[PDB]
């Protein structure tokens, strides 16, 4: 099963909710769609990619890759790890 | 508590760096003091002597971020089985994304300008606790 | 072996996988149980490349070691309103603000 996670400008971003509960945060808002108000498109698409490599690769012998933030977008990304606490 | 013992037996071991970071090898030391050693660039090997019962943990060489060994913290070399080197296989753990993200900041700001950053007190804190093997060692004890 | 992938239209993406073996329908089928829409009421792009039923994803190009967790590859998407099907369209992302002075 599939949660929506909104972004401040209107993205709709589909997911695994079990995906999703790398999240506590995320977990609390849905205890099946949650909005984030301060989160734009470009930081919680990101979040999502970060979701799919926690759970690909957390568990795994084969090596493990960079996550990859560019300068740009680290700041607000930051901002959002620290409130969705991940 | 954490510190090699003086076994005096050798085993003989392959520090295969499989991350893209520089790698700093850390032995403890008879006392627990943190004794650092040549450094491995990303993806390359080295052939070194050790003993059995001997500690050693591994760091990013620049940042001192945390890495794995045989995906846990602390590696002991082992008996050697029929003359075989141990592999010590040094990978990047799954950090959190917030802890990568301290990462690149911390990449890119310097120090005496994280306050000027425009972030919640407590993130700036972070910023500047940054990774440090003593600290590690007294979290492991 | 796993592809990972980001299936977009308009401001709508899923995330999912699919096996590099898997076919562009047995795509569809994955996104019809997500948005409710039927395999014939929807069109897959990779870019500007209209996708056909039939072919593997690898055989379009998406492949594991480009495919990956942390960098997805994008698949276009798009829906017939009744009789014709709309244009592809994919809304953009936001754009990050300029560097602060210290980075
Ligand atoms: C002195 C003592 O009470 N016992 C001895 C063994 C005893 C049989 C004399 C002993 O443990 N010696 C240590 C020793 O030889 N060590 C400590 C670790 O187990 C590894 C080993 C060592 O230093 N080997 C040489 C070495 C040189 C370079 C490297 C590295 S790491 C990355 N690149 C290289 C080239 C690794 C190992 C020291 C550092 C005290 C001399």
């Amino acid at each position: 099963m599939y949660v929506k996670l909104i972004s401040s400008d209107g993205h709709e971003f589909i997911v695994k909710r079990e995906h999703a509960l790398t999240s506590g945060t995320i977990k609390a808002m849905l205890s099946n769609e949650v909005n984030f108000r301060e989160i734009p498109s470009h930081v919680l698409s990101k979040v999502c990619m970060y979701f799919t490599y926690k759970v690909r690769y957390t568990n795994s012998s084969t090596e493990i890759p960079e996550f990859p933030i560019a300068p740009e977008i680290a700041l607000e990304l930051l901002m959002a790890a620290n409130f969705l606490d991940c | 508590v954490l510190r090699s013992v003086n076994s005096r037996e050798p085993s003989q071991v392959i520090f295969c760096n499989r991350s893209p970071r520089v790698v700093l090898p850390v032995w403890l030391n008879f006392d627990g003091e943190p004794q650092p050693y040549p450094t491995l660039p990303p993806g390359t090997g080295r052939r070194i002597h050790s003993y059995r019962g001997h500690l050693w943990l591994f760091r990013d060489a620049g940042t001192h971020d945390g890495l794995l060994v045989n995906q846990t913290e602390l590696f002991v070399p082992s008996l050697n089985v029929d003359g075989q080197p141990i592999f010590a296989n040094i990978t990047l753990p799954v950090y959190t994304l917030k802890e990568r993200c301290l990462q690149v900041v911390r990449s890119l700001v310097k120090p005496e300008n994280y306050r000027r950053l425009d972030i919640v007190r407590s993130l700036y804190e972070d910023l500047e606790d940054h990774p440090n093997v003593q600290k590690d060692l007294e979290r492991l004890t | 072996m796993d592809v990972f992938l980001m299936i977009r239209r308009h401001k709508t993406t899923i995330f999912t996988d699919a096996k590099e073996s898997s076919t562009v329908f047995e795509l569809k089928r994955i996104v019809e149980g997500i948005l409710k829409r039927p395999p014939d009421e929807q069109r897959l792009y990779k870019d500007d490349q209209l996708l056909d039923d039939g072919k593997t994803l690898g055989e379009c190009g998406f492949t594991s070691q480009t495919a990956r967790p942390q960098a997805p590859a994008t698949v276009g998407l798009a829906f017939r309103a009744d009789d014709t099907f709309e244009a592809l369209c994919i809304e953009p992302f936001s754009s990050p603000p300029e560097l602060p002075d210290v980075m």
